[PDB]
């Protein structure tokens, strides 16, 4: 059975309170030696301990941040809340909540909410085509100046697959940006259309790039 | 604050091969019960980190015979010998012993191929992105090994350093190869002052750089 799910606010501005909620099932914090605790996964860097709490309420918090850590257990209905206070762009992470079976160390990991810390408001994606300069051919699509992350790119709409190489995004400012490049054989383009889709669940915003070959253009 | 150092940081390792990661604490990790606490958890891509050794030697539920954990005090070492598609990802060697609990850099266990040069795409910026405002100069290297690359853009000869923004894929499920795409960002009044726009690659492939160049003349 064993479960742990971890409901969040998601994305929050700057200077806000945090507060999120480990819900479980499949073993209780009523049972001996059992505890619940807090991990912080910056995205696409290593693992950082938060705070866990005991059976018996004992609660331990990472030295580091200590001050701003608040965990406080709910033995009757399953759940555990860490709460961070006055949060930043440095606290844009994914927090896993794991379960500590006896011994010291953490056995069962949640799926773990992932959270973005921001000033930024809603903005649809600007998708840019990037056809080569004036055998085989590379393309390109641009997706720019977006916001929250994530944006879902596809090519003919899924038809094309292969040579395909979606990169992950960049904060570029306050915003995020990234790029898919697309290889075909010389035959294929320009004399069939490819077309880019982009897709802002957010911003509800589906966009179709056809890329056509780059023509002349003087001021 | 114990500093769990791994390594390497990559392992490029064939498959049925025989794999070891290197743990090494600042310190002792012995608990005053007597038991160290020595973890190995294995995170794959997209998902949650999962447990394979607890206690330096002890296998979890569902971790093969394949897998064995061993060192005392200070050095530490996890032995995968016939290294299969499921025992890819990223690594990481966990403290129970001390509180703060800290976890190690992480390892990337990947499959070693041939030798293979980059293919340079350089997109001068889009006829719809220059309508806007901005000048986005693409540079995609697709298709190389080993991971380790180095880009430097050349605008008239001159490198710049400062307005670069980089993104690097993971590997190739088919191929086993690695791609990076490269962004020189700039304003449209500091693009249209230049003239030749270079994005010079550097790999192990090759002695010297495989350079790739537009001119805003034509376009």
């Amino acid at each position: 059975q064993v479960t742990l799910k971890e409901s969040g606010p998601g994305i929050l501005q700057p200077s806000q309170t945090l507060s999120l909620t480990c819900s479980f099932s499949g073993f209780s914090l009523s049972t001996y030696g059992i505890g619940v605790g807090w991990i912080r996964q910056p995205s696409g860097k290593g693992l950082e301990w938060l705070a866990h709490i005991w059976w018996n309420d004992n609660k331990y918090y990472n030295i580091a941040l200590r001050s701003r850590l608040t965990i406080s257990k709910d033995t009757s209905n399953n759940q555990v809340f860490l709460k961070i206070a006055s949060v930043d762009t440095a606290d844009t992470a994914t927090y896993y909540c794991a379960r500590i079976p006896d011994d010291h160390y953490f056995d069962y990991w949640g799926q773990g909410t992932t959270l973005t810390v921001s000033s930024a408001k809603t903005t649809a994606p600007s998708v840019y085509p990037l056809a080569p300069v004036c055998s085989s051919v590379t393309l390109g699509c641009l997706v720019k100046g977006y916001f929250p992350e994530p944006v879902t790119l596809t090519w003919n709409s899924g038809s094309l697959s292969s040579g395909v190489h979606t990169f992950p995004a960049v904060l570029q400012s306050d915003l995020y940006t990234l790029s898919s490049s697309v290889t075909v054989t010389s035959s294929t383009w320009p004399s069939q259309s490819i077309t880019c889709n982009v897709a802002h669940p957010a911003s509800s915003t589906k966009v179709d790039k056809k890329i056509e070959p780059r023509g002349p253009t003087i001021k | 604050d114990v500093l769990m150092t791994q390594t390497p940081l990559s392992l490029p390792v064939s498959l049925g091969d025989q794999a070891s990661i290197s743990c090494r604490s600042s310190q002792s990790i012995v608990h005053s019960n007597g038991n160290t606490y020595l973890e190995w958890y294995l995170q794959k891509p997209g998902q949650s980190p999962k447990l394979l050794i607890y206690k330096v030697s002890n296998r979890f539920s569902g971790v093969p015979d394949r897998f064995s954990g061993s060192g005392s005090g200070t050095d530490f070492t996890l032995k995968i010998s016939r290294v299969e598609a499921e025992d890819l990802g990223v690594y990481y060697c966990f403290q129970g012993s001390h509180v703060p609990w800290t976890f190690g850099g992480g390892t990337k266990l990947e499959i070693k191929r041939a030798d293979a040069a980059p293919t340079v795409s350089i997109f001068p910026p889009s006829s719809e992105q220059l309508t806007s405002g901005g000048a986005s100069v693409v540079c995609f290297l697709n298709n190389f090994y080993p991971k380790d690359i180095n880009v430097k853009w050349k605008i008239d000869g001159s490198e710049r350093q400062n307005g670069v923004l980089n993104s690097w894929t993971d590997q190739d499920s088919k191929d086993s190869t690695y791609s990076m795409s490269s962004t020189l960002t700039l304003t449209k009044d500091e693009y249209e002052r230049h003239n030749s726009y270079t994005c010079e690659a550097t790999h192990k492939t090759s002695t010297s750089p495989i350079v790739k160049s537009f001119n805003r003349n034509e376009c």
